[PDB]
């Protein structure tokens, strides 16, 4: 460490040593011409997943549900057992991450064949389940009752068809709990009388056919504009205030049951954005409008057996279609067409019941064929804002 | 459906020589998606899930 | 090459 | 001209990095930092030592001239001097 | 010139003749640029004479009959089987080595100069040749193609046989397929004096030429292979598990033998034996040496320690090959087709007894 | 050490790249300084590749673009060996000799016409005799030696030219039997992509890497071996030619062509070089003599139609070259007589590092300068459009 | 076995440029004298450690078994690839 080059002022020995390093470097290839080189020179996140056959046993996972009402705690409902000698067959049961298991939380058993089943309304306690008897059992584990504490009146009051799907739509002040069936009927009933309906009518066709309901959608945000799918399609869009029950209009594109729908709107609900996508037997997956009958192209997921469709309305523009064997395919309006953003084929060969997005962010509860609950997330893709990008998508979509 | 989105480029053979470049391509993925039909229909309803 | 070339060269002859 | 020894000491026409030091590997004048400048000088003079001891021992009348190391397209150049040694990593090419 | 003609199958002889006739039009084409020079009546004679004089002087014999009298007298005499080798299917074709490397082929690459010369002075535009040009061009359409392509493949049949005859034992092993090969050349010459498979032969004379080169490769592949694997210690050993790969190698060894074309066990057990054999020796070697390195009142424990641990693994001396390198025997069975299991109690026998050597060695006593 | 385990363990032969980027570092590590028309320095070439045998063909790289395969189908004078080549040159320098070399599994005339590739080539034969030898490849003979069954007929591959991009890289190679091999990228196998041609009369073109139309279009203009240049058609999949083309009488071995320039039209004319010296220019198919090129000598066996510029083209020797010719302020005018290594009728050539010259594969696989820098596109519109003009006028016979 | 890529880039001998040894030092790839092959890539393989640490100070690719002592009349280049070090005895040409 001497002269930290000190004598860089006057000296000569280093400046000569300098200038001739500087002139090595500049003529380092003295072979007159180019050194001959020879020509070459030289998405899952997957969180606690629970499986435990202790009514998973054979019991197809229902409807699955985060808590809204409560801070994002999944329940699903089950179906009905293949190995239940005596025991009861609607077994619904919760898991909720916040616990922090491995099994199923609570355990909640009913004789009936329980379809369809969801929360309370400020009641952190009330569990209720539209069944295939045509009511809708009632568990409160808040009273120590695995066993459902009230049962509808099976008769006139309830559905006289299987109740296939059930939640409120009315808020705390005025909440209106509905029941649909395949009768065509709706039931709405309060919190506490379980005998006299508070808005039960039905919504039949002019002829005589049975009106099927399959996986028919609440309306986004209780904008009454509810849909209805069917057996031949049969896209039955309909309100529910005033004197606009029975069959306002439909609209086919296909001929398979609407399995899976979701009516949603944008990310804050900028616009109407009734463009519910579907997931039919057919594998149709089509961005179906209420006003506008037949709108844009069916992103139908080939090569599987479509089942359902759900996507957080936070940044709706990530959304999957999964199939029969377990495909999941999430993408966005603005950047893909049919390919994913960031997804995966389920694991192994599952048949995916149902798709739960996150309340307002990403993780994603799978439901399938039996008791299995597998919980995902997909964490690196964000809600991102200034979503400008899908709405201008669906600009030129407007277009052609 | 990316090549047919160019449907209005059907005015000289250039277009149509790519396809008879293609048509093995082609022929054998169509082969593929109905093998996955056959597959799908063989593992029937009950078989499957 | 042994008793397929001496089996074609009986043939031949 | 200290300026123009920081230029032909590591800002020639063509090098991976190069040097120009004064005595054991000592300069200050360079195209980095000071600090990292001496441990790359101090190694440049370590290595000019043990490679005159091995050069010794390669050909028993050898001292360190300059590790001028072939690569894609340049050649490297840890060459020693009288008291110093500059590891004037260079290019041919 | 005639190199590319010969790069693009054209004549190449007939090719020089017409070439010294393009040329000489050339000298005739400069003696057309004088008369260009000039008008076009009468007054152009002061050399005109002499430049036709010398340009038909240092090229006597270019455009004349001289070059096809000549290719003409060369038919005639013998440049017939040039441009006619259709002997090159079930014929005289002197084929062997040390190890009798015979097939089918043929050399027209030789006299190929003479076979395009015939060839285009019996057929460009019939040029002055004799019917031994045309008996040419008759065995021409018999073996022309066939003759060519089994001289090619000859060449490179011939290649790749000097690299399967940089060992002896590749040749006795390859035997097995030139009997196929042979085989199938009998298939071809079996009939008596048969007047209708002539191309079958020829075009079976090219392919086994071929096969010749690319059965050459393999062969040399699978014994120098072997022989390879035989002398190649220096990855892992001091275990069972080389004398283990050894023996897996021979099983392995005996049944891609098998894949091959062949029909006695000889060559097959031979090269899976012998690589096995020399495999286990090499790694036994380097495994006896990092053998030693590894696995080499009461008061009255010296009579035991006096020889305590002299053989702690002493359960691999199998008279250097032995087929069945195992200190036990494995299980039966009642009928299959597995003729290759060389030590089925290779992977507990001699474990077991090294490792009841290693607990003796060390514990002589307790 | 002494050992006999290396060889003895490492019995087979895979390290041609390998010692190709050894030599290329062999020369990274000795060129330095000391503190105590045709240039042709010296011709690259590739005398591993043929023992005194210039190619017969070459075939352009585009990854690391003029690491061509020169093919060379050396001399049929070898009782049992198989002769051939396959190579890259070392021109960066010109040196005496090439970047690397291989032979083949007979006299390689006109190489697997393959794309984008700097360590893969495979010596087409001229009896079909293909055999893998990398176009880095260290050993003299083939990397490996393909099949030369009934299949690869004595059909010699002749017209040689790259034509593709990075993305699907493919080059053609038609041969003697019009077999337009349009091999891709990879493809050194076989003749697989080997589309067939063949004309009522004179069904074999004798060319030695003949190249593309006036148009760079994907026609081989294959000189034809007794005048009147034959083709093979392979732009897409739907096309077939049937040529007849001029500047071809007698002899001759490959018909190159002055392309369009963005100072001219198309452009339809070839000055494709004669056994005669009968040079003429015509298109891929035209059969009509646009314009004579300059003189010739001997038997033609190639032709270079400057398609750097419409006003430039160029005949060939026997001494292995290129007679240019150019039209700037003139009609027919030659421009320079570029050439190729050795005193023999060299038919194969390539482009430069950066391009606007020739590498010509002389006498050995080469990189000779057949320069093309006297032959591109002049700074003005008006004088290529007049000299297309005027070859257009005297466009017919 | 480097024959046409060694003979056509180095068409002649006098200098030995980048041959690889074997891993013991046995001559992998190698046609010229391999006992001062050994003796120099050893030796030099010292002397390039030290001056690996210097080159990698001014350029980090620097390594024991990828550096060429050159001097104004002779240079031993040890530059290979994975097999070992190269081996040249000549100035830089």
């Amino acid at each position: 460490l001497t002269e930290e080059k000190q004598q860089i002022l006057h000296s000569e020995e280093f400046l000569s040593f300098f200038d001739h390093s500087t002139r090595i470097v500049e003529r380092a290839l003295s072979e007159q011409i180019n050194i001959f080189f020879d020509y070459s020179g030289r998405k899952l996140s997957l969180n606690r997943q629970f499986f435990d056959e202790r009514w998973s046993k054979h019991r197809v996972v229902s409807c699955l549900d985060w808590s809204s009402q409560y801070p994002e705690l999944l329940v699903a409902s089950y179906n009905n057992n293949e190995d239940a000698p005596h025991e009861p067959d609607g077994v619904a049961l919760v898991w909720n991450m916040k616990y922090k298991k491995t099994t199923p939380e609570y355990v909640f058993h009913c004789q009936s064949a329980v379809m369809s089943a969801t929360f309370a309304k400020f009641h952190p306690n009330l569990v209720v389940g539209g069944t295939y008897s045509g009511q809708i059992v009632l568990w409160d584990n808040r009273s120590n009752k695995r066993t459902p504490v009230q049962r509808t009146p099976l008769s006139a009051a309830a559905h006289t068809h299987p109740v296939y799907c059930v939640n409120v739509v009315g808020t705390q002040n005025a909440h209106n709990l509905i029941s649909i069936s395949t009768d065509g009927k709706i039931c709405s009933w309060s919190l506490d009388m379980l005998s006299h309906p508070q808005d039960s009518m039905e919504l039949v066709h002019k002829q005589s056919k049975a009106v099927a309901v399959t996986s028919m959608s609440f309306p986004v945000g209780d904008v009454n504009n509810f849909v209805v799918g069917s057996e031949e399609g049969s896209v039955y869009t309909a309100c529910r205030h005033g004197s606009k029950a029975g069959i306002s209009e439909m609209f086919e594109g296909h001929q398979g049951p609407i399995t899976g729908i979701h009516c949603h709107a944008a990310v804050g609900a900028v616009d109407f954005s009734h463009l519910f996508v579907t997931s039919s037997f057919d594998w149709t997956v089509k961005l179906w409008s209420t006003k506008n009958n037949k709108p844009l192209y069916s992103f139908e997921d080939n090569a599987g057996y479509v089942y359902d469709v759900m996507w957080s309305p936070t940044h709706p523009a990530l959304f999957a279609c999964v199939d029969g064997m377990g495909r999941l395919d999430l993408w966005n309006l603005n950047n893909d067409t049919e390919v994913p953003t960031a997804s995966i084929s389920v694991e192994g060969n599952p048949a995916l019941n149902r798709v739960r997005w996150t309340h307002s962010g990403r993780e994603i509860a799978v439901g399938d064929s039996e008791g299995q609950i597998v919980i995902y997330d997909v964490g690196e893709q964000i809600a991102v804002p200034r979503n400008d990008e899908w709405a201008r998508f669906g600009r030129t979509l407007a277009e052609i | 459906r990316i090549f047919s989105r160019f449907n209005a480029l059907f005015v000289r053979p250039h277009i149509r020589g790519a396809i008879r470049e293609y048509q093995t391509q082609l022929i054998q993925r169509v082969k593929d998606d109905i093998e996955s039909l056959h597959d799908k229909f063989k593992v029937q309803y009950p078989q499957s899930q | 090459v042994f008793l397929m070339k001496q089996q074609s060269l009986l043939a031949k002859q | 001209e200290v300026e123009e020894t920081l230029k032909r000491l590591q800002s020639q026409k063509g090098v991976q990095g190069i040097i120009v030091v004064n005595t054991e590997g000592i300069p200050i004048k360079s195209t980095m930092d000071n600090p990292t400048t001496t441990q790359y000088a101090s190694l440049m003079h370590s290595f000019i030592l043990k490679a005159r001891s091995t050069v010794r021992d390669i050909d028993p009348q050898n001292d360190l001239t300059f590790l001028r190391i072939r690569s894609k397209k340049n050649e490297i150049m840890v060459a020693p001097d009288k008291d110093y040694f500059l590891i004037v990593i260079q290019n041919p090419t | 010139a005639c190199k590319m003609s010969h790069v693009r199958d054209l004549p190449p002889v007939s090719g020089s003749i017409i070439w010294a006739k393009q040329i000489d039009r050339q000298l005739t084409a400069y003696m057309k640029r004088v008369e260009d020079v000039l008008g076009k009546g009468w007054e152009n004679h002061v050399e005109g004479q002499k430049l036709k004089q010398d340009g038909d002087s240092f090229r006597m014999k270019l455009n004349t009959q001289e070059i096809f009298d000549d290719w003409a007298r060369k038919v005639q005499q013998r440049n017939l089987g040039v441009s006619g080798r259709i002997f090159t299917i079930e014929s005289t074709r002197v084929r062997g080595r040390t190890g009798n490397v015979l097939k089918l082929k043929v050399n027209f690459l030789p006299e190929i100069i003479t076979l395009s010369k015939e060839v285009r002075n019996l057929k460009w535009l019939g040029f002055r040749v004799p019917l031994a040009i045309v008996n040419k061009a008759h065995q021409a359409n018999q073996l022309y193609p066939f003759a060519i392509s089994l001289i090619e493949s000859v060449r490179t049949y011939e290649r790749t046989c000097e690299k399967v005859e940089e060992r002896n034992t590749i040749s006795l092993l390859v035997a097995g397929l030139k009997k196929e090969v042979q085989a199938l050349i009998a298939e071809g010459i079996a009939l008596v004096w048969e007047s209708y498979k002539l191309d079958p032969y020829v075009q079976r004379l090219a392919e086994t030429v071929f096969n010749f080169q690319e059965k050459v490769d393999d062969l040399l592949i699978i014994e120098e292979k072997i022989d390879l694997e035989v002398r190649s210690l220096e990855t892992c050993m001091y275990d069972h598990k080389t004398f283990s790969e050894i023996l897996n190698r021979v099983q392995k060894a005996v049944d891609d033998l098998n894949l091959h074309s062949y029909s006695n066990l000889p060559i097959w057990v031979n090269k899976l034996d012998m690589e096995i054999e020399r495999i286990l020796g090499v790694r036994l070697q380097a495994g006896l040496r990092a053998w030693t390195q590894v696995l080499l009142q009461e008061m009255f424990a010296w009579k035991m320690v006096v020889l305590s641990l002299p053989r702690i693994q002493s359960q691999r001396y199998q008279v250097g090959v032995h087929y069945e390198l195992t200190e036990e025997e494995k299980f039966y069975r009642n009928a299959l087709t597995r003729m290759p299991d060389g030590p089925v109690a290779l992977e507990e026998s001699y474990s077991a007894v090294m490792g009841i050597v290693s607990e003796v060695e060390q514990y002589v006593k307790v």
